[PDB]
RNA sequence: CGGUAAUACGGAGGGCGCGAGCGUUACCCGGAUUCACUGGGCGUAAAGGGCGUGUAGGCGGCCUGGGGCGUCCCAUGUGAAAGACCACGGCUCAACCGUGGGGGAGCGUGGGAUACGCUCAGGCUAGACGGUGGGAGAGGGUGGUGGAAUUCCCGGAGUAGCGGUGAAA
RNA sequence: AACCGGAUUAGAUACCCGGGUAGUCCACGCCCUAAACGAUGCGCGCUAGGUCUCUGGGUCUCCUGGGGGCCGAAGCUAACGCGU
């Protein structure tokens, strides 16, 4: 049930913080704001959800990335409402390109899982029961959705692409397709598959990013409810 | 004043194509029209068509590009890689059939104005004529 | 390279390269797109004239027509032999030599093309210039005039210093 | 500027202090040079934007000129940078 839910509160965004490359996907500057053409969101959306459905039904791996204010949490939900990996707090230098190395973090994080459950559940020179047990905080806080990713992803899905362009950079560096929700902030030409929208409105980020996660499972049956995502939607 | 119309055109096309535009106006002449047909016929552009713009004749030009591309920098390859004046008002270049250039062992044009009319190099060669060597595209 | 451990000097042995030769000096083209036609450059590397005005010169918008100078094409003449090149011969080989073949810009001549450049005739209005109405400005020249400050002179009042420096004189 | 003195200093033909001619100003006539600098000749056409600002015009959120600045697409450059 799309169409009207788009123009709900999720159509147009920014003003004169713009990229002229995005000139095609705009209805008009009326009122001094940019209002983005909805008809062309839909057009782009099918082409995007097609890519999604196919990658999914061939049993792929989409890596989700949203590290901005209003994405932050809706991402770690819909990522796992889909059993898919995500990056949530901090995109690190070479998650995709130094992968093998950034991976010996995960390697060694769950070597500590193997000391939270151990004959060392209450022992070891007790100023390591923070030093280590607090090292597992950094490892926790960051590698939450990166831990499940075990070989480079098949796509990546970005929420604000100019916000997160150090990711996109590396995607392309490895020919990994890039799906992004983009708005006038941003440069389409290096989004591989484009959801031209509002990068900011939490209503928007939710409406879209969730409905993409219908597909991701409804290409495998057992579709769920309206799903845990209205963090404090107000 | 506008010293070389043909070059201006050759350039308007160079410039537009490099920011991947879809179309380009150029103010209109008959000789300008001609070069554009050879351009169109050899599939460097999609084509052209007259227009009027503010009471006045222009020729809109529909450029053409490759497919979007792989890695970092997905900008298309370009159908017109190289377009370049040769005869110029400050130094005219004329050649006879015997001395007509073979642009890029075959893969290239050399538009070329003769008494039989504006012509590619192979056209001109086969018709057996030479002339003011206008330019070259590859 | 050489200042007591020298594959760089001098001799040894050995090794490398050419061989009836091998080295050296001079001169030429090369590499040198390092005078750049092919084929270069000038903010800071060498290099934009101190600025204008404009002479000659170079360059010149859109459309049509005449001419055919530039330019292109076809024929034909010229382009000696030697040389160079490809063949096939002759001195036992080759060097040398001979016989034959194949080319070519440039120029005269006859004929032809007219897209481009030239020229001549006529047209357009997008370049340039003018009209009308309006504007901001330490743009220039002439005269005139205003107040603050310093210096000097006259008057009042008034006393032992002032000024000056890092400190002083 | 010069010059005549006071200083400072190993010296001090200087920097600091006290004086001071040419000159600085005006008329007319010469000289013709400069880091005469944007170290970028003149003109025209083409090639994303954002922001501040001077002066016009309109249908006066802003739009359309002409000038003055910064940032920066494409591209350029040995680089630093240049970038309607
Ligand atoms: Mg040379
Ligand atoms: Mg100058
Ligand atoms: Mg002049
Ligand atoms: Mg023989
Ligand atoms: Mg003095």
């Amino acid at each position: 049930v799309k169409e009207l839910l788009e123009a709900g509160v999720h159509f147009g965004h920014e003003r004169k913080r713009w990229n002229p490359k995005f000139a095609r996907y705009i209805y008009a500057e009326r009122n001094g704001i940019h209002i983005i053409d909805l008809q062309k969101t839909m057009e782009e959306l099918e082409r995007t959800f097609r890519f999604i459905e196919d990658l999914a039904m061939r049993g792929g791996t989409i890596l989700f990335v949203g590290t901005k204010k209003q994405a932050q949490d809706i991402v770690r939900m819909e990522a796992e409402r889909a059993g898919m990996p995500y990056v949530n707090q901090r995109w690190l230098g070479g998650m995709l390109t130094n992968f093998k190395t950034i991976s010996q973090r995960v390697h060694r994080l769950e070597e500590l899982e193997a000391l939270f459950a151990s004959p060392e559940i209450e022992e070891r020179p007790k100023k390591e029961q923070v030093r280590l047990k607090h090292e597992l905080e950094r490892l926790q806080k960051y590698l939450s959705g990166f831990r499940l990713l075990k070989r480079l992803p098949d796509a990546i899905f970005v929420v604000d692409p100019t916000k997160e362009a150090i990711a996109v950079r590396e995607a392309r560096k490895l020919f990994i397709p890039v799906i992004a929700l983009a708005d006038t902030d941003s440069d389409p030409d290096l989004v591989d598959y484009i959801i031209p929208g509002n990068d900011d409105a939490i209503r928007s980020i939710q409406l879209i990013l969730s409905r993409a996660v219908d597909l991701i499972i409804q290409a495998r049956g057992g579709v769920v409810e309206p799903s845990p995502s209205y963090a404090l939607v107000q | 004043m506008l010293t070389d119309p043909i070059a201006d055109m050759l350039t308007r096309i160079r410039n537009a194509t490099r920011v991947y535009k879809e179309s380009t106006d150029v103010p209109a002449s008959r000789f300008k029209e001609e070069i554009l047909r050879i351009l169109a016929r050899e599939g460097f552009i999609k084509g052209y068509e007259r227009v009027d713009v503010d009471g006045k004749p222009y020729l809109r030009v529909y450029l053409k590009y490759g497919p979007r591309r792989q890695g970092p920098d997905p900008r298309p390859e370009q159908v017109i890689h190289h377009i370049r004046r040769i005869s110029k008002p400050g130094r005219r270049v004329y050649v006879g059939v015997k001395e007509i250039p073979r642009v890029r062992r075959g893969l290239g044009i050399a538009i070329l104005s003769t008494s039989k009319g504006v012509l590619t190099d192979r056209e001109a060669r086969k018709l057996g004529v030479g002339g003011e060597l206008i330019c070259e595209v590859w």
